């Protein structure tokens, strides 16, 4: 009997049999699928290695204008038409220099220093403000003070007019222009002098302001003639260091009545309280708003003086198109 | 029976004859096997490797990455079933 | 007897449905599980293909203080490690680089650096001498203050010893948590015509004197045959290492991965595969040799580190 | 903004 | 012949006496023409005695409107059209009285206070600030305090906006707007009320400040709710006098931020030294300017706190008419 | 004879050289001057009728502080002699005033002044009755503080006692520098209809009760004939005096160059011709009266005084 | 006849100037009735001239001056010599 | 004064 | 101002 | 590493 049931119990083995070999027939023709996948694949790793092998667009560096000249006006005469970032080169500059420049109405106004944030610390040393710090972009959003030596040699080739913007917390706005702004030397420290201050809707707070807490203060808070002054370099007329009392680099004398270098608070009022130097350190312009007000947005442009300008309307709104 | 067992002694044979085909079907499967997954291990990290390179590249990035991989658990015996070449005498 | 057909069908029953059945049965998997692996990968290179179309773009501030070098720089004020524009020559427009206002005393200009494998080194000669890669990413205040990976071109690097002699400065981090470093007084490389050939001073550091002594755990000529102190620069498309001159086979910089001063090979081989986690066995890669970041002298021959830089500096 |  | 040569001698004076007839028809001529004179003069007498009857034209009375109402807006509406001396007449008004409207963009602002040289001695008993002295004209450039009475049945009819309007030496002009500005009856004394600071350049003074001597100073210089105070009648917050100590009728707390009606100074800045009384006893209105500044010009006007209001652009120059 | 008609000869000719001669000689020289006077009086009239051409202005600044009266002023606070406006009846408009702050009291409305004979009393019923005058001048500063002369209103001043009764208070100063003053209690009017009848009551007082009991250096009739209280007012164009009633020849106001209260004339006349220097003849007078600011109890009918005044007040 | 003849002629002479005694007084009157009224119209026009003060644009002040004119005057009148006379041939 |  |  |  165990030799009849070897009948059918291998006849089973050999039907069996079929399928693995119709299966065998499986696993091949997927393991070359694969091969031809896996080949599919190495190619598609070239393509990548490739298309990945390029790198990233600087988008500013790319905005930056060939056009050039003594300064920004002479870049718009030059060429220049839109408000940013070029590379101008004044009389005795020994490197040009890049620089925002502000374009509008055939102007060429070469931006000296701009406030926006606060996010760009101003306490800085002597170094510091004649190299110059602060960031720039191809938009005039960033915050810098473009480097004492750079504004000494620019004030020098030509007459200047200065311009300083001034922009609340309510976002209104206000400007102060002072003729034949000019800085002197390193060697005579960096002396702040104009002709005079020729019209604005700010106030005249280079020429010192009344505060009321002492008949000498407008005496005491004028800065034309004053010395530049960094946090660890007093050129005052305090027997203190205003400047590192106030943390920051103005012409400073017996303090100030104009800071637009001070610290950035934000909305505008501020009060002491905090570390031991109940002095007013922030943003002001006293012939506006008071020294506990802080403005939000500032500005330090200049402009040959010799152009024509005078066109700001002002009065009432109507100023602002977009 | 001397006759129709001695025939079931070569349908006997018969078999274990296309079962020597099976493991040598099966020979060659596995070193195929053993190739592929050597290949398609080596192109992933390789791929790993290029699609990095796209950060510093492309515009917006994705990011690839390793996994598990019990798959070298499963190469040890998916291969070392030598098992196969194990032929038949007589 | 009958226990002589047995093992005759006591075998072949079992391999049709031990052996044969579960080869069979094992098998397919394995091979599915390829499909399935190999079927991510596509849609991988393919999303990011789709994506590649445009490329990426940095659209930082760029910091008004600037110098002739990063020394200069921090000697004027700049005292945190981002990108500046430098000038180290009056007739050559000023370019953007990377400045390491931290690291031992500070006033770095990096030269080289891997971080995260963002970019690719197995560039020929033309590439290595123009420089190729990003310098730093936009950390989002829109300061470029994360760098990048990339190799300032050989030919400014070998510009910038040749106005003053440098002194350089490897810093590397694996991917563990540990860092060594190492720095040489004296850096600086003749021209492309000599094949921008390095020479080095004085070593100091905890990293290993790679570059004048080689891998220092070998022996006679295995440990000379590393040492790139007076090597020339070699690409995979220039072949100018110490390895068999008229073999073409024998190829230092197509066999490691990158553009680099080998000599029989190497010690010291940043610019290499960015292998991602440290460790990586003799069979990962593309030829069988230890490449990718290495330094040796530190972390052997099979170890790519997490970080490596090159910073140059005056004094 | 002066000093006393 | 003698006799004869006498006869000659007569016969000469009949000559004389012709001759003095002639003399004697000539001072009959004068006397004659002399009285024609006189009664010609006599003609001139009368005459010029009703020319020179007539007296002189008083020309500040000559130009007090003719028109009224409940204040200097319902003057406006009534017909009122320019700046000018007008009698109104409040609610509870008693008998009617003169004031100073000041017309501009159909507002009639009713004026309450005005300081412009210092010729008007403010330093006042609680009569004379409730009564009212000062003096007013055509123009607004005299001193004067219209009377506190007259000031709580005003600002008593309606709701009305107080403006304050504050010059300095440099002829800076600088307001603040209060709403609901009023006083309490004289039985409450005459407590300064307001809802609350609507907006204005010049600074919040009413509601305090922080001089800086102490961390109280604010609280005890607002003036909101305190009761009004003369040099004889003290209902301030000090141990002291005020009023007395600053010789001036005004809402002294623990005495004040805001003093417009303080000792004039010419020139803003003025010191102590003088008498025994070293505290600020100016026009000052510390928000602006400190309290060793006084104020050149001052002026409290009130507006019916339901109009308008924003009619005066600003931001910069073309602002100023005559 | 010889001698005979000599006589008559020697003595003619003197009556000639001398007696005739001599006094046209005199009335010529005499003549002359009266001839010069008048010429200056000539044009010492013509110049300044020039200068009327326009008439004088006030541009004084007017008081805050006012009242109902001067007294209700000080009461408020004037405690300063100048002009102010005062409003005795709620339904009359306010009117200027000269309100004396200084002199026995204050609170002094006043209602008639003489000072420098600035002003011209001889008008007629209709401009005593309305007000006639300046009530002061600008005294540099703006501030009416200079009294000038007027008469507020008869009516006025009527309407003034009829709310409520006055007192007056009369004040003089000779050319000398001596003053007197005179007062009493109660002061009021009639209306127009009775001519503004005058009503006095209780003299005090170092001047003489000359409205009470007239000039008393008089006897009998010609001390109570010069009596003015009780008389009524009258004016050059309406007798209503006590001086023979039809008859129009008797009219003290037109003898006396005043609009007042006359009485057979009077005892007191203010309001009369403003003589300059005091004494003042009968033979200077246009109708040999004693006109002229006249207040015999204290200075005869002969002499004028350098400054007079009529102030009311209540009490 | 001759000397009885200068009489007459030195008698007519008289009533020649007796008629001028006569002229001279009634001017001597005139002249009193005269000095006067020139003197009280001027104090009066001294006094309402002096009303102006408050009545015109501008004022212009006048005073009086010499009565040295009284006393030539007083002399011009009472130097009534003129009052003289003669008569010589009636009854 | 007084009258006749 | 205040009177500390 | 070196070269064989
Ligand atoms: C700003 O800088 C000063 C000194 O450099 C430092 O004390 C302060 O912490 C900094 N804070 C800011 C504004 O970031
Ligand atoms: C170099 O390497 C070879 C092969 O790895 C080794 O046999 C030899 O010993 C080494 N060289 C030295 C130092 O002997
Ligand atoms: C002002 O008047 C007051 C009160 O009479 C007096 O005390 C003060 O001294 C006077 N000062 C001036 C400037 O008139
Ligand atoms: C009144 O005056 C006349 C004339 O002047 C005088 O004669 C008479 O005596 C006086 N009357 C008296 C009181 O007798
Ligand atoms: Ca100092
Ligand atoms: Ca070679
Ligand atoms: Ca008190
Ligand atoms: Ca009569």
């Amino acid at each position: 009997k165990t030799v009849q049931k070897i009948l059918e119990e291998v006849r089973i083995l050999e039907q069996i049999g079929v399928s693995h070999d119709a299966q065998i027939q499986e696993l091949s023709e997927m393991w070359r699928v694969n091969q031809q996948f896996v080949t599919r694949l190495q190619q598609q790793l070239v393509d990548i290695r490739q298309t990945c092998s390029r790198s990233c667009q600087d988008t500013t560096a790319n905005k930056i204008s060939p056009i050039t000249g003594k300064d920004c006006q002479q870049v718009v005469d030059n060429g220049g038409k839109d408000s940013g970032l070029y590379y101008i080169k004044p009389l005795k500059a020994k490197q040009p220099f890049l620089v925002f420049c502000e374009i509008e109405n055939g102007n060429g106004w070469t931006v000296i220093q701009h406030r926006h944030d606060g996010s760009v610390n101003f306490t800085r040393d002597w170094v510091s403000y004649r190299e110059g710090f602060g960031y720039l972009a191809p938009t005039l959003t960033t915050e810098f003070w473009l480097g004492n030596e750079k504004i000494h040699l620019l004030t020098g080739q030509q007459a200047y007019r200065l311009r300083i913007d001034l922009t609340d917390w309510e976002n209104t706005h206000r400007y102060a222009d002072y003729g034949h702004f000019k800085l002197t030397p390193e060697s005579d420290e960096y002396r702040l002098f104009y002709s005079m201050y020729l019209d604005g809707d700010a106030g005249n707070a280079f020429d010192g302001f009344d505060f009321g807490d002492d008949p000498q203060d407008k005496f005491y808070t004028t800065h034309l003639g004053m010395l530049f002054s960094t946090p660890e370099r007093d050129n005052d007329k305090y027997e203190g260091s205003c400047a590192e009392q106030d943390g920051s680099g103005w012409w400073m004398n017996r303090c100030h009545a104009g800071h637009l270098n001070g610290k950035y608070y934000f909305g505008g009022n501020y009060r002491k309280t905090d570390v031991e130097f109940p002095y007013d350190d922030g943003i002001i312009w006293a012939t506006w708003h008071d020294r506990w007000y802080s403005l939000k947005m500032t500005t330090m442009k200049l402009l040959p003086m010799g152009r024509d300008l005078s066109g700001h309307g002002g009065q009432q709104q109507s100023k602002g198109n977009s | 029976y001397s006759e129709v067992l001695r025939e079931l002694e070569r349908r006997i044979i018969h078999l274990q004859r296309r079962i020597n085909m099976q493991l040598q079907q099966l020979t060659l499967l596995q070193h195929n096997i053993k190739t592929q997954v050597s290949q398609i291990l080596r192109v992933e990290v390789d791929i790993d490797v290029a699609l990095r390179a796209c950060k510093g590249s492309c515009a917006r990035y994705l990011e690839y990455r390793l996994d598990k991989e019990k798959n070298l658990q499963l190469e040890k015996a998916a291969s070392y079933i030598a098992n196969l070449k194990f032929e038949r005498f007589e | 007897a009958q226990k002589e057909i047995e093992n005759r069908y006591k075998e072949v029953k079992i391999r049709i449905e031990s052996t044969v059945a579960g080869s069979l049965r094992s098998m397919k998997s394995v091979l599915e599980h390829l499909r399935a692996k190999m079927q991510r990968m596509e849609e991988a290179i393919k999303t990011q293909k789709e994506l590649c179309s445009a490329p990426c773009t940095v659209n930082c501030r760029v910091p008004v203080v600037s110098g002739m070098h990063c020394e200069d720089i921090y000697r004027n004020g700049g005292r945190t490690s981002e990108a500046y524009y430098i000038q180290p020559d009056l007739f050559s427009e000023p370019y953007k680089v990377f400045c390491d206002m931290e690291s031992h005393g500070g006033g770095w200009t990096v030269v080289q650096n891997r971080v995260d494998g963002s970019s690719n080194f197995a560039r020929d000669w033309n590439t290595y001498k123009a420089e190729f890669g990003n310098i730093a990413f936009g950390n989002g205040k829109s300061i470029c203050n994360i760098p990048g990976e990339y190799w300032l071109g050989t030919k400014t690097v070998h510009q910038l010893t040749k106005q003053h002699t440098q002194q350089v400065l490897f810093d590397m981090s694996d991917w563990e948590g540990s860092s060594v470093y190492a720095q040489y007084a004296s850096f600086r490389p003749e021209n492309e015509a000599q094949g921008y050939r390095l020479w080095v001073e004085d070593y100091s550091g905890n990293a290993g004197n790679a570059l004048l002594e080689g891998a220092t755990q070998l022996m006679g000529d295995n440990r000379t045959m590393t040492i790139h102190n007076g090597m020339q620069f070699s690409t995979f498309d220039r072949d100018n290492d110490n390895w068999n001159p008229g073999d073409p086979t024998k190829h230092c910089s197509r066999e490691d991965a990158g553009g680099w001063w080998y000599n029989r090979c190497h010690a010291a081989n940043p610019n290499g595969r960015y292998y991602w986690g440290g460790i990586y066995t003799k069979e990962q890669a593309d030829y069988g040799t230890d490449d990718g970041v290495v330094w040796m002298n530190w972390k052997g021959s099979w170890y790519s580190m997490r970080q490596m830089a090159m910073k140059l500096r005056p004094k | 903004g002066h000093r006393p």
